[PDB]
């Protein structure tokens, strides 16, 4: 008599998306899908392809560089869910007393010049450093060789 | 594509788990928009979709909304002259019937994903449970 | 005698385009929306925050490809996402174009906190539906 | 820059509404009821009284978001009725079009 | 003849009995670790080939919602239980038992019941405001023959 | 018609399971349950979010100007009025140095 | 001297009658005149004129095509969404035959909008609705159980409705209905003293 329930399957966010991509092929007559679907705006040459994709991604780090540099402008959320990734970023250490802590935070911003100022004046003072902490700051000197981390701005 | 073709396309991992499921008795999508002719294309991709996943579905267009509302033409005095101003709002009801809430799940999100612009959706679903295991029997 | 959105006859040496041409009255009946959202549909909410947006969008797209949009951009709105459709003179190069893309996508997308895709279609000219 | 001098100072009766919005709850609460002490009541009254005029939620008016119009504006789209008929007879508007009935 | 996998072996190393004793977060990640994965990232970042791909990597990061649709998608209020929200009267255990102030405190509660924009915590915070009102007003209350805490 | 003990023990019996007000509250007491069960007037979004923040938009666009990533043809159009003004001599004078002293 | 750019041939000229056009339409796109193979017009023409072809055609931009949604689309489409659906139970082949097994109906709304948040107010709400001839309700706890809930109960239909959307979400919303279908159930059979006094 009890009926049986068929037991739920279940699958990712994405997974109807890749079923549904698994349908369609390439369009053969039609250029890959970076570049705009016109025809004054598709790639003639080999040249043409790589200066179409290097003004797009130029045109992205003109707009990155005014939302970071900005930031009080681009701060209002409208989005619910909350977009973490459509947000203005931070790379300048906050933490202003000298201590341990904030010797941590530089090495999670990954500032090698600022940490190392930081770690000499701790060293300066006497103040205890946790070897955890000061093996962190040798992780990004030894990675990055004692030189800031390589980035372009004006 | 003539010569070059996919072999073993890859496919989403769907694990069927040890939970039971969901079954919906009932669940009604009432689809809205300002032009007829987008519900009727939508009607017409929803109800092939059902058909081909083996869902029941039936349609019926609940009477339509039209909104007016009178303001003041000129920008200064002339209170007689006024301009009149209207939104229709057109419906379209997918019924669909015993679906479990995997089935229901997916044909949502591969319909909802579909929605043209200028339409809004209001799914109703209606589940159906048994009793809760303490009203089953009287306690004192 | 009413003078909105009328573009009034000159002496047949006017080209009018087809959004142009067409008064208020004729929404509806001859030509579309330029916008598509759910906002002013019945029992919706946020007409309000939709319609400044879209204010907004369309002075951004103005100042950003400035005299080369050959008629008025088309907002569509689907879930989250934003879609411009323009319509744009083949004035400026090519990789020109790109870059106001790359820019106008990403500013726009952290500034409403949404997915924005510009779709562009570039006319020789723009078109004329008559002479008036 | 806001509109006007009279939008920036609606702008703040707004913000300092939403200040007080639990405090003038609270208290006002206390103030409209007949279940306690007439005496609390009438000192209730005059510690609503003591914030200050721009917390009060009557003071704010609804004005044109774009020009700052006092009357004529429509609450669903906080426009004038002017500013209004410009984006929707321009078919600026998704689905607003004219009443012909 | 060149058989890959037919011949002999160096043999320095042998067969793994045990496989992966020491667990793969050993310590917590280190930029030596967090770089190398982001390199091995980009050892398969290709372009996207349709709108699909897209989308598939807008819903990954967020950036697009989340299919079927569920109005209250990450909107949880601090875990809580309708029970909680709901039978409020255990916080009114400092304030008098019965008379005016019961009966007060009483219509509070049903109220903040019923309140759907509120979380537990910010119910608490109203009641806790009218326990401190009232120890205040100690002295107006005793005059009218009510006694609070 | 007047309702009896178990037609009134059978009301509270109710309101206590679906956690309604118990006990007999004049009209003038159950303004308190609506004050705590609805969100005040200045909470609401549509109140407290009635404008744009036109400072950021004023702010945004007029540093774009600046970067040359967008262009203000009413902006431009000012700033010609100035300076062709400014040559005719009907410039904005210097604070503290007006035609009255 | 300064050069024009001179735009491609449309890519529809290269494009066979026997193509693979879910392809060229993978997702929902806007109308691109230089994609779609087809000699389309829109517009009202004036006397003496055709209807506006399709190349700068602002009304067909204007319109939510349904290119990427083709009746060969929509079957390529749902073959792959099939392993994803689960079977309905054979047995319960009617709607009466659900009642005698799962007699307790909870209604969800869900919203789809356009925009950048996802939230209605009305997705909290929840609907309990269940007949008393379900319940195991002896003749005294019927009588009780109808005159506790008032208008929640329908004479006609035999229902009981509960509604609750007091609570901020809906799983709480939802645990409340059924958390009041008990009280009201096992009140029901407890038996007051006053109550003999009816
Ligand atoms: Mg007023």
């Amino acid at each position: 008599e009890e009926i049986v329930i068929p037991k739920k399957k279940t699958w990712d966010k994405v997974a109807v998306l890749q079923a549904l991509a698994s349908t369609v092929n390439r369009d053969p007559t039609a250029a890959p899908y970076v570049f705009h679907d016109d025809p004054y705006l598709i790639p003639t040459s080999a040249l043409e392809s790589r200066s179409f994709l290097l003004a797009k991604k130029s045109g992205e780090t003109a707009a990155k560089f005014i939302i970071n540099s900005y930031p009080k402008y681009f701060q209002k959320d409208i989005a619910e869910p909350h977009i973490p990734c459509l947000m203005p970023e931070y790379f300048e250490p906050q933490i202003e007393d000298v201590s341990e802590a904030a010797l941590e935070e530089r090495i999670r911003l990954r500032k090698v010049r600022a940490s190392v100022d930081m770690f000499d004046q701790l060293l300066q003072a006497g103040t205890t450093v946790s070897l955890e902490t000061t093996n962190s700051l040798l992780d990004l000197l030894c990675y990055y060789g004692d030189q800031e981390p390589p980035a372009d701005y004006p | 594509l003539h010569v070059d073709v996919p072999k073993d396309v890859t496919r989403p991992t769907i694990t069927t788990s040890d939970e039971p499921d969901t079954l919906y008795k009932r669940l009604s999508i009432l689809v809205k928009a300002h032009d007829r002719a987008v519900l009727d294309s939508y009607e017409y991709f929803a109800v092939l979709a059902a058909k081909e996943l083996g869902i029941s579905i039936k349609v019926h267009e609940p009477p339509r909304k039209i909104e007016r509302f009178t303001l003041l033409k000129s920008v200064h005095i002339f209170k007689k002259h006024r301009v009149q101003y209207e939104m229709r709002t057109l419906y379209r009801c997918l019924e669909l019937k015993h679906l479990t809430g995997s089935t229901a799940s997916v044909y949502l999100e591969y319909i909802q994903r579909n929605l043209p612009e200028g339409v809004a959706m209001e799914v109703t679903k209606t589940q159906i449970q048994q009793l809760p295991e303490h009203i089953k029997e009287p306690m004192w | 005698k009413n003078r909105a959105a009328r573009v009034r006859v000159a002496k047949g040496n006017k080209p009018v385009s087809y959004e142009e041409a067409h008064a208020p009255h004729y929404i509806a009946h001859r030509k579309g929306w330029l916008s598509l959202h759910t906002g002013n549909l019945d029992g919706e909410d946020h007409a309000a925050e939709r319609t400044l947006e879209d204010v907004f969008l369309r002075k951004f797209m103005m100042g950003t490809f400035p005299g080369c949009l050959a008629d008025q951009i088309v907002l569509k709105r689907r879930a989250n996402q934003v879609d411009i459709c323009a319509l744009v003179l083949r004035q400026l190069p090519a990789h020109k174009f790109y870059f106001l893309v790359g820019y106008s996508e990403t500013l726009l997308s952290h500034f409403y906190k949404c997915p924005v895709r510009l779709h562009l279609q570039t006319v020789p000219s723009k078109v004329v539906y008559k002479y008036i | 820059y806001y509109v006007d001098w009279r939008m920036l100072r609606d702008l703040k009766r707004r913000k300092m509404a939403y200040e007080y919005a639990d405090e003038r709850l609270r208290i006002n609460s206390l103030r409209k009821n007949t279940i306690l002490p007439k005496d609390l009541q009438e000192m209730a009254g005059d510690e609503i009284a003591a914030l200050p005029r721009d917390s009060c939620p009557v003071r704010i008016r609804n004005r044109c978001v774009m020009t700052s119009r006092p009357r004529g504006v429509k609450r669903r789209w906080r426009l004038s009725r002017i500013v209004f008929r410009h984006l929707a007879d321009h078919g600026l508007l998704s689905g607003v079009q004219r009443a012909i009935w | 003849r060149k058989y890959l996998f037919k011949g002999k072996r160096l043999s320095i190393f042998a067969d793994k009995a045990f496989a992966d004793e020491p667990p793969e977060p050993e310590a917590s990640p280190s930029l030596w670790e967090i770089e190398f994965a982001k390199q091995l990232a980009s050892v398969a970042d290709q372009p996207f080939e349709n709108g699909f791909e897209e989308m598939i990597q807008w819903t990954k990061e967020g950036k697009l919602w989340e299919f079927p649709v569920n109005n209250e998608a990450g909107l949880d209020d601090d875990g809580s239980e309708f029970h909680e929200h709901i039978f409020l009267d255990k916080y009114l255990e400092d304030f008098p038992k019965q008379g005016p102030i019961r009966l007060f405190m009483e219509l509070v509660t049903c109220g903040l019941s019923k309140n759907p924009y509120l979380s537990v915590k910010q119910k608490v915070e109203h009641i806790e405001w009218f326990r401190n009102y009232f120890n205040e007003k100690r002295d107006i209350l005793k005059e009218n023959n009510i006694a609070f805490t | 018609s007047p309702l009896s003990e178990y037609a009134l023990r059978m009301s509270r019996l109710s309101a206590r399971i679906f956690g309604e007000v118990a006990r007999s509250t004049d009209s003038k007491s159950m303004k308190v349950v609506s004050l705590f069960s609805e969100q005040p007037l200045a909470k609401k979004k549509e109140t407290y979010d009635w404008y744009p923040n036109h400072n950021t938009y004023f702010a945004l666009m007029g540093n774009l100007r600046f970067l040359g990533l967008y262009r203000d043809e009413h902006q431009d159009f000012k700033d010609e009025q100035r300076r062709l003004k400014k040559l005719r001599g009907k410039g904005k004078p210097r604070k503290g140095e007006g035609k009255r002293a | 001297r300064p050069m024009r750019r001179k735009a491609l041939p449309p890519r529809t000229e290269k494009m066979d009658t026997d193509q693979d056009w879910p392809s060229v339409y993978p997702t929902a796109a806007p109308f691109k005149p230089s994609a779609v193979p087809l000699p389309v017009r829109m517009g009202y023409p004036v006397k003496k004129g055709v209807p506006m072809a399709k190349e700068g055609n602002l009304e067909l931009l204007k319109i939510p095509n349904f290119l990427h949604l083709t009746p060969v689309a929509i079957k390529r489409h749902c073959a792959a969404l099939k392993d994803f659906c689960t079977e309905w139970p054979a047995a319960l082949d009617s709607d009466e035959k659900c009642e005698e097994h799962f007699p307790v109906e909870i209604d969800t709304a869900d919203y789809v909008s356009s925009g950048p948040s996802i939230r209605n107010p009305k997705a909290r709400a929840v609907t309990l609705r269940v007949k008393l001839s379900s319940l195991n309700l002896d003749n005294h706890a019927k009588k009780k159980l109808i005159k506790l809930v008032g208008e929640r109960y329908c004479k006609a239909t035999d229902v009981l409705t509960i509604t609750t959307d007091r609570c901020p979400l809906k799983r709480q919303n939802y645990d409340y209905a059924v958390y009041l279908l008990t009280v009201l159930y096992h009140e029901s059979w407890k038996t007051e003293d006053w109550e003999n006094s009816k």
